[PDB]
RNA sequence: GCGGCCCCCUGGACGAAGACUGACGCUCAGGUGCGAAAGCGUGGGGAGCAAACAGGAUUAGAUACCCUGGUAGUCCACGCCGUAAACGAUGUCGACUUGGAGGUUGUGCCCUUGAGGCGUGGCUUCCGGAGCUAACGCGUUAAGUCGACCGCCUGGGGAGUAC
RNA sequence: CGUAAAGCGCACGCAGGCGGUUUGUUAAGUCAGAUGUGAAAUCCCCGGGCUCAACCUGGGAACUGCAUCUGAUACUGGCAA
């Protein structure tokens, strides 16, 4: 049927907010309004940096972005230009001043939003959804996924009719809500139409939970 | 072992004559009051070869599986294989422990990943039910598989009670070369065992016969 | 190390209540080369994955042949199901003549010089386990020898 | 194919112990004979049953179906016919090969014999191993292992039809 | 040749096919040897000549057969017991 967000239900008990600051209801929507901007800006000036997961903090009135990356030398360019330049917009987008700081994910392969990005990538530049699918698994596993699935979904290949198709290696608890299980989602845009492609990697389980 | 010490435990009955393998002709010496007597004429002199063939692998770091699961053997079977450094199965055969060494490596995983855990912690990281849920599967892997759970890889031998009842095991036996060693009643088949030994398989003073015999001369060969 | 050939793939249905499931089998063979040789089947969804089951299946399984110099001690007849084989040993220089069912499993076995050919059913799923049983129940001078009390010249001068 | 009981004539089978003949045996093209039922010819007989038939409820039609009668026939004597899923869908005969539970019919020995326990034959039913088979299955009454002779088979339809 | 096409409905039985075991004899079948013959060309082997090959050509093998003679006597047949 229709299954909960992953990373939605698991919120506080194993996965972290993306945004963590506080805000009295005068300003909680222009925070939002501010890191929704903010957001798209970076994620398309930085849609070749391999860029991972955007932490928006907002320390008193300034804004602190921590990009996750697999590339961090192309976001930084020589010498820190990289970086400067996209915190003096990012200050000018959010009003206040801005920070930016670069954390790398060593194992880009186990990162779902990485993992879905390749795929809709390669789908874009015309390559077999099946091959492509099955060899994020392979690489997934490879690096050492205590699971992982893939599901590639709608017009496959020029197809007229659209057809929805997954692969999974290992196990996947999806019910099992102190799991830890990165799902994330991207969006292909090819010549005849959108094909939707989601991740879910299984990284272990969290007992002590720490939030 | 003698033929008085055979013939005193009893050895000698077997099952009646309507049942019976016709294969087993040589050994039953006839037939009284229409129940079979097996020759022990037969028995002695094949299980002291038996024994020395045993005497040899033991003595050559030999892995031996005591196979006998019989309600009324089950228990005198796990003494006598602990006794003597080997290993046993005292409950239900499962189908494909040889064959399947595969899967029921997975369950020794499973159990040696167990016991570790309830050992160096984590069940404090668990909810006390959990923590008595896991035990419990472990109590239960322990019982399954705890006279193998060491054994490592394939066995060298297998010596087995009641050919009848441990068939399946003489079967991956058969199909994987391992010497079978079998007590064959007059009832049963013994053509898939590689070294037969005629005589009562049921009379719990006869098995503890066979069994002290062989985990004497398995320490022998041990001893070195 | 060993040399292994698919020699048919075939795709199978079963029907059930919502319509058709395709699956695959796979008939394959290994051998060193030098006298032994197995046979696997394997079925699975996808091709590749029942290639593979059926490759590790057939590297159990297999058996030894007592060749002589790449080709066979005598004339050997096997019989499986409806399929006939009849084999018999050739000079250097033959090559392998046999079906294509037999000929993977004589090359891969390492028969260099053999004269085959295949009667009744050329089904490939029990030719080439007839062809298996017949080249396993061909003896060598020196077992016959054993068997018979004496020695080879005894047999053969 | 054979079904109350009795009598007259007659065929075949099996067992026990012996005596006798001394290869006199097996198979069989053509040929001869027997061959359910329906059917035909002659003449009887004809209770019940019953093709055909007739009637009784009966729509552009009664043919159907159900009831009421019911002839041939079914029975007998003599001829003819000569076909059937005439099937175990398994030609005849001989030899070898692990068992079990029954049935039926002889016969020997032994317990104290009646009951009962040990054998030894014939025919026969059901399980089942090896083996064989495409499988199903067959399995000492083989469809196993062989031998002798005979009868057939060669895509389906046309067709067991035409001449 | 149980069910895929294929065991006559069944029995007797002439011609025909086959036939238990021992001894002798026979040399019919059978085997061995030899002789004659199996035309030449063709096929095959070793060579030779056209610049090679096709082609021509030397010698041989073969032509599995048939007939006769002298031998062998296990098996089948005849005859005798
Ligand atoms: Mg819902
Ligand atoms: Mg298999
Ligand atoms: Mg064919
Ligand atoms: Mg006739
Ligand atoms: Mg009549
Ligand atoms: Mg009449
Ligand atoms: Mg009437
Ligand atoms: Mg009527
Ligand atoms: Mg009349
Ligand atoms: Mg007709
Ligand atoms: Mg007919
Ligand atoms: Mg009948
Ligand atoms: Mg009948
Ligand atoms: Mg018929
Ligand atoms: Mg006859
Ligand atoms: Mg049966
Ligand atoms: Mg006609
Ligand atoms: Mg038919
Ligand atoms: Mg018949
Ligand atoms: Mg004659
Ligand atoms: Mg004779
Ligand atoms: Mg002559
Ligand atoms: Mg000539
Ligand atoms: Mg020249
Ligand atoms: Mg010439
Ligand atoms: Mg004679």
């Amino acid at each position: 049927g229709q299954k909960v967000h992953p990373n939605g239900i698991r919120l506080g008990i194993v996965k972290p907010w993306n945004s963590t600051w506080f805000a009295n209801t005068k300003e909680f929507a222009d925070n939002l309004d501010s890191d929704f901007k903010v957001r798209q800006y970076l994620t398309k000036e930085l849609a070749k940096a391999s860029v991972s997961r955007i932490v928006i903090e907002r320390p008193a009135k300034s804004i602190r972005v921590t990009i996750h990356t697999a590339r961090p030398g192309i976001v930084i360019g020589k010498k820190g230009e990289d970086v400067e330049k996209l915190r003096k917009v990012v200050a000018d987008i959010a009003g206040v001043p801005a920070q930016i700081n670069i954390a790398e994910v060593r194992k880009p392969e186990l990162d779902a939003k990485l993992v879905a990005d390749s795929i809709t990538s390669q789908l874009e530049r015309r390559v077999m959804f099946r091959r492509a699918m099955k060899r994020t698994v392979q690489n997934a596993m490879r690096l050492g996924a205590k699971g992982i699935k893939v599901e590639v979904s709608g017009r496959l290949g020029g197809a007229e009719i659209a057809r929805t198709e997954w692969y999974r290696e290992g196990r996947v608890p999806l019910h099992t809500l102190r799991a830890d299980i990165d799902y994330n989602t991207s969006e292909a845009h090819t010549t005849y139409g959108v094909i939707g492609v989601k991740v879910w990697i299984f990284k272990g389980e969290i007992l002590g939970g720490m939030a | 072992v003698s033929m008085r010490d055979m013939l005193k435990a009893g050895v000698h009955f077997g099952h009646q004559t309507r049942y019976w393998n016709p294969k087993m002709k040589p050994f039953i010496f006839g037939a009284r009051n229409k129940v079979h007597i097996i020759n022990l004429e037969k028995t002695v002199p094949m299980f002291n070869e038996a024994l020395a063939e045993l005497n040899k692998i033991a003595s050559r770091k030999g892995k031996i599986l005591f196979v006998g699961t019989k309600r009324a053997a089950s228990e005198a079977v796990k003494d006598a294989a602990l006794s003597c450094d080997q290993f046993f199965v005292n409950h239900r055969w499962l189908g494909g422990m040889l064959t399947n060494w595969k899967t029921v490596r997975q369950s020794i995983k499973r159990l040696k990943d167990l016991e570790t855990q309830s050992q160096d912690g984590t069940f404090d990281k668990l909810t006390k039910k959990e923590a008595l849920m896991r035990t419990r599967e472990l109590e239960k892997l322990e019982n399954s598989l705890g006279g193998i759970k060491d054994m490592g890889g394939l066995p060298d031998a297998l010596f087995v009670i009641d050919a009848d009842h441990e068939h399946i095991a003489i079967k991956e036996a058969n199909n994987l070369g391992i010497p079978v060693f079998a007590i064959v009643d007059t009832n049963s088949d013994p053509d898939g065992v590689d070294f037969v030994i005629p005589g009562n398989d049921d009379a719990i003073r006869a098995v503890t016969l066979y069994l002290g015999a062989v985990a004497a001369t398995v320490r022998e060969g041990r001893s070195q | 190390e060993l040399q292994e050939k698919l020699i048919a793939v075939n795709r199978v249905s079963k029907t059930v209540k919502g319509g058709r499931i395709f699956s695959f089998t796979a008939l394959t063979v290994v051998g060193d080369g030098n006298g032994r040789v197995g046979f696997g089947y394997g079925k699975a969804r996808e091709v590749p994955a029942a290639i593979q089951k059926a490759m590790e299946k057939a590297r159990r399984n297999m058996i030894n042949v007592a060749l002589n110099n790449g080709t066979l001690q005598h004339p050997v007849k096997g019989v499986h199901t409806g399929s006939r084989v009849f084999m018999q040993p050739a000079s250097e220089g033959t090559g392998i003549i046999a079906g294509g069912a037999m000929r993977a499993v004589l090359e891969v076995a390492g028969v260099h010089n053999v004269l085959a050919k295949a009667y009744g059913s050329t089904n490939p799923i029990n030719v080439v386990r007839a062809t298996i049983d017949g080249l396993e129940n061909m003896n060598s001078p020196e077992m016959v020898a054993a068997k018979r009390g004496k020695s080879v010249e005894e047999i053969l001068g």
